[PDB]
């Protein structure tokens, strides 16, 4: 129903969509998860003033 | 000798086997409640922590 707004327990990493299909004695859950896969580092200014 | 032992050997050996089977049963029961438990910290450490 919500993609964001909540942990993503269902979701591993940030959930953007989930797909339900039936299964045996149960119901089967597919999620989307986005993962970085790369690391960049760049100097953060908190904000600024004038 | 052999008749009255194996009598006795018998019903201590059925007995420890189905107290054995109940001690079994106590370990699966805090297996699942320490499953559900664990979940549930997870939960705590992704939003709360």
């Amino acid at each position: 129903k919500a993609q964001s707004k909540r942990s993503g327990f269902c979701g591993q990493g940030t959930h953007i969509v989930s797909f339900v299909v039936n299964a045996p004695n149960g119901l089967y859950f597919m999620h989307v998860g986005y993962y970085p896969s790369n690391h960049i580092e760049v100097v953060s200014a908190y904000g600024l003033c004038d | 000798d052999v008749l009255e032992q194996d009598a006795q050997i018998d019903r201590l050996i059925n007995g420890r086997l189905t107290t054995l089977n109940a001690f079994v049963a106590q370990q699966l029961v805090r297996s699942e409640s320490a499953a559900l438990s664990a979940q549930l910290a997870k939960d705590k450490v992704n939003e709360c922590v």
